[PDB]
């Protein structure tokens, strides 16, 4: 199989750059349209991260920063599969996450929210998907938190995630939420996404059969990246 | 067929969650940074720096930047590279950084990339792919950094020539400077307004 | 107005004593039917609790036990009204609550759940409704937690509440949950309640307009107790 | 018209959340307990104690018990009491307690209640209303405690006589005992099985 | 009751500043997002207008400007209640109105519309709501009128109204229309409002039972202003 | 819970219907105006004037302006003021005006407000709340007027500091001038474009 | 992959022990609730049965007991797949079946039903699923038969089946029926199962494309056993 | 995710269809039975026998019983056993039997199991997992057989201690007896009523 | 796996031999019923075509006949999978196609249609499916064309295809159409097929994500052939 270029990103399945509902976007969105280009090796290539560099607890946010004891909060496991738009599993892709603690507080002097800090929680993790595009990490369920869009704006609970896979064109950063969270319906950031079906694509589903008794709950969340088309005739990529 | 997972802003803490070490969060033993140069890396070292300004002309101090480039011979340290040429074994080609919370300047210590093949037997001028993430940015903004001392090559570059507004092509060309003995390329990114940097949908 | 007896408790709006789905009930439920009695002064009377005894922070679970700092977790305010079945407000009724912390852990050596303990959280509060039957307390949103009914049983997040009002016949203890919590649909305890409408009567609703910016979220939850009928003819209560 | 809020079990920690002091949770300065006797309270002091057994004959160590009673003259310290008589000013009439985590015994220090008016000009024998809460109990179980030394009055008691199974009436009569100088009434509650205690829907 | 701040204005229930359909808004709308601020005494306070200053006919647009005779047009009474978003009546709030006459002509040399002027009609009135937030004024039903948005643009019949209540944050100016007016469906100004339910919130309803025989018709129109939340814990307003 | 009545533009005649007297419509005996100074009012009199420009730089001649401020001691003539201090009995604190149909200038004769308490024990620099109504403006635009001779106080003002773009804070500071003996504060409002005035959602 | 414990058996997808409709269950059902335990090696292990022990006709009920000729009745083939609840095939699991003959008569002196015995039919078979969890056996379609629950009770046609797979926790015995059999709707035993969807899970479907011309009909029937969860963090099984 | 195939009673002929040989149905050459002891099997041979009684105290003569156990060293002849220890090569660990149509007694000839590891580094007392199938039993009933001569170990057994009703733990302990030279463990199963055997949901 | 015979062809999923709507069929359809036979090696066997014989451009109808330049018309890629009725991929099956050019004109002196001939287009191609039953060829979208059934009869655009796979019983020739073509609804030939679902089974679907930018569009079209049943008991095929 000789691979061609990645399928075109469907701009309609993504939030526009200018979304007045999300205020900060008003001054950080280009006024000019994005210039689409035909892909070259620069776009279809991406870096490789060796597993040797990853620590044993990089994907365990419950323990990778616990000092005296355990972080306070809901013990949850999150797993899922990373596939490309054509169903192919994405192997050895770097998945990085960051989140707030159970109070909705981020570990940084910038975050002045009254929600309490947890001395045993960092809020950062990372992993490499396996040969089946499978990923799994453990953490504390992040709490929602206020922010100033409109003075009383509140982000539903969420975990920020980033992916670097096989092609630079696949580079993606997003946020996933937890099923049932009522703040999901009122979030200006989540509402920057045009379709209802795409909004729901960011909701991790409770995976009850995979709860670990007397220990942790589990959420299932799958991620889909852009995929490459195969070439059977002219190969103009080069 | 499935739809791509919808993008969302990196948020106000993206430059913290993806660079924990620099936010005093020592969770990882091996941390990713903005230094793509290893002792045995080939090519001439260069420093790429600049600022990102919003629609008011103010530098963003919460931006996260990543770059992707080829080695000194124009080969990508990627299995997807089909040039049949060997790549510099001591080069990751990727780097990540944020801006100084005060000054607002971001930078990378890397090598000047060699020319990479373009589509249909063409040749691309040396460039570095760069992406911008930050609060208020719903989808990572893609752009390219070309070098002004490569005027001859940039003139024949396919991507630069695909931009019909010749006047905007220059927003993608960084300026060479020499601080003592080090070569520095200044590249300022303007997200909105006059001389707005060209952004690509790759 | 000369008050008569309390209206009959509608057994169909309550869980039966024997509910095999909730295992512990199998041995702690009478096999004989409850003997209904006509009410006397013993049933229509109840104790009075003077406000003088209540401390300033009895209804603030965030601060009534904070020692070094604040408890870890989601800052939430819960308020609502207590009325009798005929809409009349219940004045000066003692409302007592108890809950787990953000980890789903209760402050007691008995609870051996791995969920972490919070040194700054007690989990107990109490208040007296005002002349409008209104009540309000602040706390940390309790986290769900495992228990052994079936090894992998999990209680949705909840706050236990108790009420002592005007009549002993009104004595009631129950639990309320939070809107959107997916564990609500699988709970054997909540499912001991026959009707779907009564199950929903125990769900606190997100009260977004009453969220306090950059501080706390709010939930609205109303409680209904049995009411007394008025007597206009024979008064056989005595 | 609204429906009553549905009952739910007090759960495994009901005897802890409603008696924080005794669980070493010092949040309240003034705590509610099982002592209804104040120095100026009138009437003869008595101790009410017993155990609650499940269907296997095992005592529950996680039960929460509360009692409601009238003063020594049969008047309730409640605004709902319409007897027109003054109530003992030093009597709450209510008390709450749990069982010892080991022995399983529960108890209250109170006064023996005076006769209270029944319906239609009748007179009720002295009694104490008691309610049981605990894990596995979906709705608080109501019952009454009568005294065996009040045989004459119990015989004419309306509630006791409303129980058509005369053999079950005795499950509501506590036994008087005298430990040295103190009067104690033993009252064991059997939730299920033989000699199952009578429970009311009041 | 110690009052806190006013609940956040729900930007989605109001027209955006930029509405290209209404041309004049293109150059009179900020390009920057509104900066939301936490409220202070400046925002929760407002002026008081003593009833002594109001004339006996200030709320009677039929007579407050009649010179030789009565104004020509449909005699209508308009009343309703002003409440805050939580149902509380707004007491002694200044309600000011202005409108065109029966021809759709405003009393001003600027208005050059061929619709005839009425020498006995002014088109201005004002009142203070009572303790129940009730208000009532009499007037002539204004006629629709042309304006230049698109050359053949026509405003449905309307009465402009303004309110100054208890808090500066409640300051509001709007327009209400009359039930059944077909121009309502085509108005670019009314269509600047996003939801259909909010558009209908500006339609005065025919109140037939309150028509005064052989005299005047009546319309019922209620107004809702933002409300204050009560504070039961920290009071940071000051 | 009910939703707020939706806003609508004041329309082309808002500055006429709310200021009938000045449009030669004598319906009211007592008319509201732009003069907040009464003979016994305390504080130093000042004149607040300026213009409102659209996105083209043209002054609006159909704008209606209102201001809300505290007295000379920073107390609002409002029952909602909880300072426990007495307010100037001869001060309404509110005023309304339009722009001259020709020149386009608007103005108010008032007093310079005293400092008002901010949230959490803070102190706000002297300011006047102002709102703009007019044709093309769908919702009244809220803004504040601070004074340039109060540099020290403005620097510590909570609201001004909540504006992260320090460069826009100045659009809220009026300039002091002295015409003979009268103190005048020039305050121009720019709704759109460069140096666009900051608008609040209060 | 390090395997953990089997997912909890969902008691709601199975008949309760006490089902008064099925009379014999009244005295053979525990009155106490089942005690759920956390799993150990005892529960996750199970015996292995070597294929060497199985005869060539063990899965052919038409011939494994034919003496003089062939059994009388409908020639049918039954096949399907055995998977765990997560879709994984169950390999080398022992599947044992037993049934009545075409008359509804079982080969045993206990069965005194007038339905005629077949000298060439045994009614017992067994097999091991392959690497794909596939199984296949041939038999005579069993006839329905009367039994005494209520004097005129009739079991729809059925084949009893048993499975011993990878874990003792998977041990399962049940019965499957044939699509279209009208007795299915009236069976007290089948009705001990709570949900309609689970009842249908026991119905073998006519697989027409797999009928063998001029020979035998075919039914498709899949079986689902409990599955094990994988462990990626603590492995407390040991 | 799929749901587990719903259980159904084994029916009145389960002890016949799963033990054809003993019902005079010779279809299989190799038949499964209740003899887990092979000539080279290690460990001390023991006989496990008893009866199963219904709610009336009557022995079931149509019950099918199976047992699962580890070898003499506490290792299961199963690929799922992760002890890293070798298992007795001459031991199936599983057996099946029915009750005598007359007497009602069932039995197995096996070996006494060695201790097996429990969860979290604990150690389980020697036990045999047993399951009951029969007419009237909708779902196979799981239970365990412990040995009375292992008092010390049973006391520390995790599963036995998970049973909060200490009085029911004994229903899982079989009694050792010695008929001449053979060791026999009597284990009677009571499905309903007094001394009802504990059943597990594994 | 020992294979048996192919499943019976379902005559109802195919057009009958006699279809008066398609005139030419009136004289070229047997009046006798087809005689069904049990299969033998003759029916389950088929020829093998080595890939060595196929030229590099046999599956590229755009270039395999281009002389001076490129053929005129719509550049389209057509791909899909060939499976048997049981989902198994058909490997190395010979797929041959033939079609008209962009004018609806076939390259042959017989076709006298005024639609213009294309000197650079042949209209013939062939390929072998891979191990996944996948096939792909490139061509010019054929134009519809008139024919004489009823004087004004028009065939929707179509490509004729033929398949020789593993068994002679699978021999099949048909035609596929393009999604959206309105002539599809009026074609007498396509309407010889009884069911609507089978008619739709011949429509190639626009595969937008697989369009090649600035080059060619793509259509997805899957083909299903009859499948063989496996034999687990008697094997009478021989
Ligand atoms: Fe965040
Ligand atoms: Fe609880
Ligand atoms: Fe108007
Ligand atoms: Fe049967």
């Amino acid at each position: 199989i000789i691979w061609g270029a990645y399928a075109q990103r469907n701009t309609e399945d993504h939030p526009p750059a200018y979304a007045p509902g999300y205020k900060t976007s008003v001054l950080r969105s280009p006024k000019n349209a994005l210039i689409s280009i035909a892909e070259t090796l620069s776009e279809v290539t991406a870096p490789h991260f060796s597993a040797d560099k990853f620590g044993p607890k990089d994907n365990d946010l419950i323990l990778n920063y616990a000092k005296d004891g355990l972080p306070i909060g809901e013990r949850v496991i999150v797993h899922g599969y990373v596939r490309d738009q054509f169903g192919r599993p994405v192997k050895n892709a770097l998945v990085e996450v960051w989140q707030a603690n159970a109070s909705g507080r981020y570990r940084h002097p910038n975050d002045q929210y009254i929600g309490a800090m947890d001395p045993n929680f960092g809020g950062c993790g990372r992993m490499l998907t396996d040969d089946n595009g499978y990923y799994v990490f453990r953490t504390i369920k992040p709490g929602p938190y206020p922010w100033r869009n409109r003075i009383n704006e509140w982000r539903p609970a969420h975990i920020h995630f980033s992916l670097i896979a096989d092609g630079w064109a696949q580079r993606l950063i997003s946020q996933f939420y937890f099923e049932g969270d009522t703040l999901i319906d009122s979030c200006p950031i989540l509402k920057t996404i045009p379709s209802e079906q795409q909004r729901r694509a960011l909701i991790a589903l409770e995976d009850k059969s995979n709860f670990i008794e007397a220990d942790s709950r589990c959420y299932r969340f799958d991620i889909t990246l852009r995929g490459r088309r195969a070439t059977y005739f002219e190969n103009d990529l080069t | 067929e499935l739809k791509e997972t919808p993008s969302q802003t990196g948020g106000p803490y993206v430059h913290i969650g993806l660079l924990p070490k620099q936010a005093n969060i020592e969770v990882f033993e091996h941390n990713l940074d903005n230094n793509l140069v290893q002792d045995n890396t080939q090519g001439q070292r260069i420093r790429l720096e600049g600022q990102v300004f919003d629609g008011l002309g103010l530098p963003l101090r919460d931006v996260l930047i990543e770059i992707w480039q080829a080695d000194t011979n124009g080969v990508y340290p990627s299995q997807a590279d089909t040039q049949g040429k060997q790549v510099d074994p001591n080069f990751l080609g990727w780097g990540r950084t944020g801006a100084d919370f005060g000054t607002g300047f971001w930078s990378f210590n890397t090598i000047k990339p060699g020319a990479v093949p373009g589509r249909k037997g063409s040749t691309q001028a040396p460039h570095i792919s760069l992406i911008i993430f930050a609060r208020g940015i719903n989808i990572g903004l893609h752009t390219r950094v070309y070098f002004d001392d490569e005027a001859e090559a940039n003139a024949k570059d396919p991507v630069l020539n695909s931009i019909e507004w010749a006047t905007r092509r220059q927003t993608l060309v960084a300026k060479r400077e020499e601080r003592d003995g080090e070569v520095v390329y200044r590249f300022d990114i303007r997200i909105q307004g006059e001389n707005e940097t060209v952004f690509f949908d790759i």
